């Protein structure tokens, strides 16, 4: 199959809030997909959808061909050993050192001696830059380094999909030029596909082959990188621009004046 | 009405509570039984709860002691019955104060440790990174902290009722000049294995089920915010204290009834 | 689907380098690198960080009780995750 | 020696801390009045301390008065003294059960909620930004949540001793039959107002100044992380514990010995 | 003066960690003054010796002449009410909806009647577009308009310096288009001084008129925007452009192989 | 330092509109907006939005029982405050 991930009509609600009314996106093979929106819209909801977690209202999503709603737990369980997700707190355990945070997937599901796994999370941790840091507990470790040492761990049963949840939020210019170099040479080698939620435009645009803007509920535009810098949407034009006014009002939903300025 | 409604329907989410919190302890405690992977983890959790509530315990049970020894002597120094000390402490710990004080400590510090260190794990997103590398959280957070409330409490309850015995024997005999053979003597066939020795350690089992299902399943249920598990640490608390005291109504009634 | 067979100075491999088929050739060392003086791995379908771990231990080994050891046949993507994992020169040759 | 250079090391940093907790509470109290702008905030702090701690005390003392006098009916019924039931009940109360439990139900649920609270308004600046508009949070913050603390834990204890000797009398007199005139005549002339009434309110008032002040204090100092929060929540409870049952012996050492 | 703020030769330390070994800056007034640097340095801090809070250990801090470590406590309340602080999470009171918290200052250090104190709340609200947003909760706020309404309560003594403690943070870029617009027109109307602390360098040089970079614990480059797009130190350009490698390594400081990849 | 005078029917205002110095003129309200239909605030040194809020409640005073209200004098920045906090046309005029 040539996709990867195919949604092919899903919709779903949180209570009574209604988040994704009747959205359809692919995730090519081997490429970098980009799913860029506004900071309210839930689109970390995207990702445990793929993931196997909380089930859609209506729809289906495909990992490869096959249906994660309708699928075992014994089924699912053997699936996520293919896919690998990247979280925004960079979620390590907060005992076991940065060596026992990689070597924890390659503990539980293989069979390895006890040379070979340390040559291998040396491996691991020297393709993120986090060779030394190897015996640093988790809580000293300066929160833009615990995405690299959470990016070790995601690569250590060579998956086939990695899913980053906002990579850059909340860095610094030259880590934010780290995760860009490391994410490309990911994809380069080992032909892993990347599927990065973002809201930061010019960092995630300058690796991504496809993106997808969520604006609404719906999936309001897609293309290239070139093919969206010429979208004439104002809907569009607003998110990837930064403009202060335009289809989402600057102001809030007021009264009137004369009324509390005069009361 | 509108007032009846809203009733029912705090009523209903009460009972889905309840189940939530059913089919947490079914699913951490049933299958697969991994004797190796889970003794090492046993041993960790058997530190947190068990070796970190020894200081509350030992020093809050010879104040505890020393209480009733003085409290105790003023009472029987008027019947001329003060020999009969050592029974009156040693029983009303075995009974009533060992379980219940023990438990009640146990619920305050290491109870408001385990929410807060849960609901702390799915903040930062670790129990739902355990998912996605095919490991079960309920197996492999719940359930080792699970056996190290139930083992460590009973553990926890002989130590107080140990050094609550020695600081009772510390006022009458030491501070008052009871003769120490009568104060021993008197304790020894008074305290009978079945209805005193027994009785305690199934209070203290009862007990500790209870205060450490109250606990985990608060931080596991909790809203994932700074505020959000501190509201849950208080809850666990109020749960808890309230279920140990009205537990022990119901089992002094049955035991000594 | 890993099997080794030496012809006195080659220790060529054939099959797939996987994680979970290594056991037999990781519990067969000392007995395998003989009198190896080149590897050749021409017949294998592909290797991953696992299997690349246990080539980094037969090439150590060959060393230790011999000569500097050679190699031929590789698939040029050994040689790309040789270049992501950043290996020096003197524990992969060439 | 390496070990007497890190215990002089430890026993110079607790002095500081006891000087900080001194300047913690110097500086909020004293100076300036302010009736009028501190009444509307000691009123909601009285909310938040006060009427949400009335569950967890007027279930607590319903249980433990029915505990104390099923236990106390066994004993006085082999003497033939089972009218002196509700001079047993009472009197038990008031001396170290109704000052004791229900400081260490204050210290666990409203202590927390101090602690937790504090701690969370210097995780968001919150403290910071009321010194950037030159307004004292010693005095704005921390002394609404003093006094309200010291008046509600006397007023909680005569609620737990009022529904524990109800609950007494609710065994002693409705289940098992004793002579309801001579229930209460008994206890009204043992019950003397100097040494049993005003010893109970002089025990809630230095219990509620030690667990207010512990509890104030460790929120204040807390280091501003969510984990730094859990931790000082979990050091309220024990501090607070092992300082009412250290402060309860000597007290009844002083008024009873 | 022309400068209303000037930092002679400042030194801290905490502990024994050094953060600011000699430095000195000077804040022009009617100007926005930027400070730029790496993500762990500390520089909420500089806001901090400035706003009278921790006392330096070596250095001279003038507001409008007058020393702010050597002052009295009395002095040091009344000159706080002409300087006001804009914190990174919006330090909004959690009881007291947004009318009562941009209220809470003119209730303190004011003697105004119970209108003309609805008719100025309702102006400051206005000019940062919350009016309708008035009666909410704090906790419903959606914290990118959380540093909305407390900018109302920082203006609301008509102050003469505003600290901005990182405004652009994890924001979008719509979100960060409203707060540049914000800052632009406070400091044309009213005259306001402004000093912002970021690491977000495309928002901040935009608005900025004299940025500083703090690098290491010196000052290592100053000047305009268009004078710091041509500067060539090597610890500059890679802050400013956002280069994985340079004078910031990539790769932790390790030991060397063969001894964990072959021990 | 903030004092009124009236002349028939212009209440030509003197010295700043600050905060403080308003409780006069506040407490002096339609004793001051009688027959006035002209306001001239040509000698007042600067203002601010506790100032322009009493400005807009005398304006307001001086059209409920009479006239439309003009004003002059203006010093050009109370017209920057109003185009900040967005006044609308019929609550300053011009
Ligand atoms: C010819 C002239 C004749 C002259 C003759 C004149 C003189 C004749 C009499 C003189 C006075 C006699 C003196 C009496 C001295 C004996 C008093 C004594 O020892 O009492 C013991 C106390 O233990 C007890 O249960 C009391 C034990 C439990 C105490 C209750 C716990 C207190 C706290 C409540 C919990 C609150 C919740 C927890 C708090 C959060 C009862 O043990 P007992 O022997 O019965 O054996 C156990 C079994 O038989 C059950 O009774
Ligand atoms: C929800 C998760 C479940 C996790 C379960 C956790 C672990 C569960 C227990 C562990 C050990 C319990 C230690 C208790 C030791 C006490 C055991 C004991 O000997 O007591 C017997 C009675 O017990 C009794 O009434 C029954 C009382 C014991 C029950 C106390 C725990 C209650 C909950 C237990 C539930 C599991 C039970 C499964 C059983 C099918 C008395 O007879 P005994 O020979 O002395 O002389 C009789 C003479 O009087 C005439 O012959
Ligand atoms: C081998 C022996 C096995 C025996 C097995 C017996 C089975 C015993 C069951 C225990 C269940 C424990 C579950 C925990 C329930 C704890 C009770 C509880 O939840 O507390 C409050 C209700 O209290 C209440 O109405 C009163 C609650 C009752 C407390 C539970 C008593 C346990 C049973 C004692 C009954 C004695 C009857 C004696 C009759 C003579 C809640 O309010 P609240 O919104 O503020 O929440 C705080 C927050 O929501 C603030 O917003
Ligand atoms: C001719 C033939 C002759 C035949 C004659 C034969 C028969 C002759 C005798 C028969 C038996 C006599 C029966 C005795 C019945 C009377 C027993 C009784 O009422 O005891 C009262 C209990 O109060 C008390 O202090 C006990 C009160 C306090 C109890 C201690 C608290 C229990 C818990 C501990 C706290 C733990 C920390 C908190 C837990 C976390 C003492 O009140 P009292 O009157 O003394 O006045 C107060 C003042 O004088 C101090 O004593
Ligand atoms: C650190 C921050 C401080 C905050 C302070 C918070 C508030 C402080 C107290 C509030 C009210 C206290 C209510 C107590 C009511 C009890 C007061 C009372 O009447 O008790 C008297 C003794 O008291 C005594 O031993 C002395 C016991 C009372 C002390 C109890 C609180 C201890 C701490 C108090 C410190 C402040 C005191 C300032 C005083 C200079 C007995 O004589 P009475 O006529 O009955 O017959 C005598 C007869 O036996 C022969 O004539
Ligand atoms: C009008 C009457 C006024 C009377 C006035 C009398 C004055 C009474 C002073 C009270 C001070 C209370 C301050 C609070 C001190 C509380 C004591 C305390 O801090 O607890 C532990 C020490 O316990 C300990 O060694 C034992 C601590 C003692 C508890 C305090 C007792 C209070 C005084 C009772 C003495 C009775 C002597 C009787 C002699 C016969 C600390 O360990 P720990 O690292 O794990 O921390 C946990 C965390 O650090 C885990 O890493
Ligand atoms: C070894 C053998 C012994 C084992 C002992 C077993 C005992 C332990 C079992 C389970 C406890 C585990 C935790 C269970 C849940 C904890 C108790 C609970 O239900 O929670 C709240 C209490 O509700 C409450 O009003 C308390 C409600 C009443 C509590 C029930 C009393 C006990 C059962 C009496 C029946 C009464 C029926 C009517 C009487 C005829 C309900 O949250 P609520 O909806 O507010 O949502 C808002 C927000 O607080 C959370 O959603
Ligand atoms: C009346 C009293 C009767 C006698 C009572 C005697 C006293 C009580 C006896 C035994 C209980 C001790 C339990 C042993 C606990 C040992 C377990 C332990 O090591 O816990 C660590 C420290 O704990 C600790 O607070 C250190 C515990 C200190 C124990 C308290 C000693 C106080 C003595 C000075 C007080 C002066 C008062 C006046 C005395 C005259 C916590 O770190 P954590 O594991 O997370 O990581 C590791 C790394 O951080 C530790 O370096
Ligand atoms: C109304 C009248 C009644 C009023 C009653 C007044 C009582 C209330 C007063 C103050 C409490 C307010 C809070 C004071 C501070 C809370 C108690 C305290 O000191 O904290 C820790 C306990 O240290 C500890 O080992 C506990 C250490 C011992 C506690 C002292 C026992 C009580 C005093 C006996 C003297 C012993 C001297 C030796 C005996 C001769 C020290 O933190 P530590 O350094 O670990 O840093 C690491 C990290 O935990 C915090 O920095
Ligand atoms: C043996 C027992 C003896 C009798 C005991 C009788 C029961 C106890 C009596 C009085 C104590 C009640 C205290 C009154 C508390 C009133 C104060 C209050 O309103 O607190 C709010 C709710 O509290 C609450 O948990 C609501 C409190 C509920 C009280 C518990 C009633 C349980 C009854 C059903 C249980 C079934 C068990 C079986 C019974 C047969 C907390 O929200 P908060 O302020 O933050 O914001 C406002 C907004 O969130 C509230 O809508």
């Amino acid at each position: 199959v040539a996709n990867l991930v195919d949604m092919r009509d899903v919709s779903f609600t949180r209570g009574n809030r209604c988040i994704f009314d009747n959205i359809s996106l692919t995730v090519p093979r081997g490429k970098i997909t980009a799913i860029m929106g506004p900071s309210g819209i839930g689109k970390t909801t995207l990702l445990r959808l793929i993931g196997g977690q909380i089930a859609p209202d209506h729809g289906e999503i495909l990992f490869d061909g096959e249906n994660i709603p309708a699928m075992s737990r014994s089924r699912l369980y053997t699936v996520r050993k293919r896919m690998s997700m990247l979280f925004q707190s960079g979620a390590l355990f907060t005992d076991m050192n940065v060596f026992d945070n990689v070597a924890y997937p390659l503990r539980e599901h293989t069979q390895l001696p006890a040379p070979l796994l340390h040559s291998t999370v040396m491996m691991k941790l020297e393709a993120v830059g986090l060779r030394g840091a190897a015996k640093l507990m988790p809580s000293e470790l300066s929160g833009g380094m615990a995405r690299r040492a959470a990016l070790a761990r995601a690569i250590a049963l060579e998956p086939d999909l990695i899913m980053f949840d906002e990579p850059f939020v909340g860095q610094d210019p030259i880590t934010m030029g780290v995760l860009v170099k490391l994410i490309s040479e990911l994809n380069s080698a080992l032909g892993v596909t990347c599927v990065v939620v973002s809201h930061d435009v010019p960092e995630v645009l300058s690796i991504a082959d496809h993106a997808w803007i969520l604006a609404d509920k719906k999936i309001v535009a897609h293309g290239s990188a070139q093919a969206l810098q010429a979208n004439p949407d104002p809907r569009v034009r607003q998110f990837l621009d930064g403009i202060a006014d335009g289809p989402v009002p600057f102001r809030y939903p007021a009264g009137d004046y004369h009324a509390d300025l005069l009361p | 009405l509108n007032a009846l409604a809203s009733l029912g329907h705090k009523g209903i989410k009460t009972l889905r509570t309840f189940g939530r919190a059913g089919l947490m302890l079914f699913n951490a405690l049933v299958g697969k039984p991994e004797f190796r992977k889970h003794a090492p983890l046993l041993v960790r959790q058997l530190y947190n709860v068990g070796v970190l509530s020894m200081l509350i315990i030992v020093v809050s049970g010879v104040f505890i002691g020393m209480v009733l020894g003085l409290q105790g002597y003023l009472v029987l120094t008027t019947y001329s019955a003060e020999t009969s000390l050592g029974m009156l402490v040693a029983l009303s710990l075995l009974r009533e104060l060992g379980p219940v004080v023990a438990a009640l400590l146990f619920a305050g510090r290491a109870g408001s440790a385990l929410t807060a260190e849960i609901g702390l794990m799915r903040a930062t997103e670790q129990l739902s990174s355990m998912e996605m590398m095919a490991v079960d959280p309920l197996r492999r957070v719940i359930s080792p902290r699970f056996w190290a409330g139930v083992i460590s409490l009973p553990l926890l309850t002989v130590i107080f009722v140990a050094v609550g015995i020695w600081g009772g024997s510390l006022v009458g005999v030491s501070w008052k000049g009871i003769d120490s053979g009568f104060f021993w003597s008197a304790m020894q066939n008074a305290v009978d294995w079945r209805m005193d020795l027994v009785n305690c350690l199934i209070k203290s089992v009862v007990f500790a089920i209870t205060v450490t299902w109250i606990s985990l399943f608060n931080g596991y249920d909790a809203i994932p915010t700074s505020a959000g598990i501190s509201r849950a640490t208080t809850r666990t608390v109020v749960h808890s204290s309230l279920a140990v005291l009205g537990l022990d109504f119901v089992l002094t009634a049955l035991m000594f009834g | 689907s890993l099997s080794w067979m030496q012809t006195g100075d080659t220790l060529a491999l054939s099959g797939e380098l996987d994680q979970d088929v290594l056991l037999p050739l990781w519990e067969m060392r000392e007995e395998a690198v003989k009198g190896i003086t080149c590897i050749d791995l021409s017949r294998v379908s592909r290797v991953d960080t696992g299997g690349l771990a246990l080539l980094l231990h037969l090439i150590d080994l060959a060393k230790k009780q011999g000569n500097n050891v050679t190699l031929q046949g590789v698939n040029d993507k050994v040689y790309t995750l040789a270049k992501l994992y950043n290996l020096p020169a003197d524990v992969l040759p060439r």
